[PDB]
């Protein structure tokens, strides 16, 4: 059948201010099937952490979920999340930019 | 705050290296989720998400685990019968999808009832506006629908829509209204972004709003432009809010002109927004 | 409140 590949927009919930403690989502959406694998990694390593919600879908059908995690930005350190899904042939990466 | 819905999503994920399907059911208020079922959870219990839900006593939440099991074996035997119906290989995992619920007006009365399925992702069979009749995508569907006739299925499930849903609904927003009753509206601001020397980039940005349902739109010297526009899709905060973004690009020194719109029902007029800085 | 008691197979 269909497979459709995910939207992907990595995030804060609050606005970003370096040493104050935030938390970092990445929201994918837009997916057929439901498998899907996602990561937040912090200057490339997988943070351990990670919570994520309960697979819902739109009018369409197509699912989405939240991941997110406890983190304090910086000015040097990277975030970013990682990807995979049948319609993806290797895992995408997806970096935080904290104005977007 | 005005109109208001329930809906509960279902989903079954057939295994066929092992096992059942998985199966995972949501329910929400509005854009509010109060409870959920997760077949790999240890509780097999439906579970609490929301505050307002938790002083719901014990039969409540042995009859919403009996009812949402009962829902799961269901999807099982779908799973197999419509393995059957399109002659697919047992080895491959396979999906379906239900979703039902009600809206009610501001008055708190009853707008109107859904009920839709669908398998791998496309749709199956759904009920009608007038909860009467069925529409079917496919010659499978076709039959579900003549067994589902002769079964009186949109009369029991029209009587829940009407009925109970509309009933529990009422109660949810009662007993939920400090926050189920109450609307965010949007925090605003807007950045800018010089590009080069000559074009800039104007972001209007909505923040920490409820309900989701937002309109962004930008006009220059008052008439609306999509040209040169970005807006992300809204998405979720992680504290029940929700967040949206829309940009356009502008000739440095010409952001005057421009201005974001905010639409949203927590505001009794709608927000402009102009770079006056 | 979920719909009740058993939702009828496709």
């Amino acid at each position: 059948m269909i497979q459709r590949t995910p939207k992907i927009q990595v995030y804060s919930r609050h606005p970003a201010e370096n040493g104050k403690s935030n938390f970092l989502n990445c929201y994918v959406s837009g997916f057929h099937p439901s498998d899907i694998e996602v990561d937040l990694l912090k200057n490339g390593e997988r943070i351990e952490k990670v919570e994520h919600s309960d697979l819902s879908f739109s009018k369409d059908w197509s699912f989405y979920l939240l991941y997110y995690t406890e983190f304090t930005p910086t000015e040097k350190d990277e975030y970013a999340c990682r990807v995979n899904h049948v319609t993806l042939s290797q895992p995408k990466i997806v970096k935080w930019d904290r104005d977007m | 705050m005005g109109s208001h819905s329930m809906r509960y999503f279902f989903t079954s994920v057939s295994r066929p290296g092992r096992g059942e399907p998985r199966f995972i059911a949501v329910g929400y208020v509005d854009d509010t989720q109060f409870v959920r079922f997760d077949s790999d959870a240890a509780s097999q219990r439906m579970e609490p998400r929301a505050p307002w839900i938790e002083q719901e006593g014990p039969e409540y939440w042995d009859g919403e685990t009996r009812k949402v099991k009962a829902h799961s074996q269901t999807h099982r035997v779908d799973l197999g019968t419509l393995r059957g119906y399109y002659n697919q290989s047992e080895a491959g995992s396979h999906t379906v999808q239900r979703m039902y619920g009600c809206d009610v007006g501001s008055d708190w009365r009853f707008l109107r009832g859904y009920h839709q399925y669908a398998y791998d992702g496309k749709d199956y069979i759904a009920l009608k506006e007038d909860l009467r009749s069925w529409t079917a995508a496919d010659m499978a569907a076709q039959t579900t629908k003549h067994k589902w006739e002769a079964a009186h299925v949109a009369e029991q499930l029209r009587a829940y829509l009407e009925g109970t849903c509309v009933e529990w609904l009422r109660r949810y927003l009662e007993n939920g209204k400090e926050t189920l009753q109450r609307t965010d509206a949007p925090k605003t601001h807007m950045t800018h972004h010089a590009v080069s020397d000559h074009e800039a980039t104007l972001r209007c940005w909505a923040l920490s709003f409820y309900p989701a349902e937002i309109t962004l739109t930008w006009q220059r010297d008052g008439e609306d432009q999509t040209q040169d526009t970005e807006l992300v899709e809204t998405r979720p905060a992680g504290d029940g809010t929700f967040q949206k973004w829309a940009a356009v690009v502008v000739p440095s020194g010409q952001e005057q002109r421009y201005t974001c719109h905010v639409q949203h029902e927590g505001l009794p007029k709608p927000l402009t927004l102009r770079w006056e800085p | 409140m979920v719909w009740g008691p058993d939702p009828l197979y496709v």
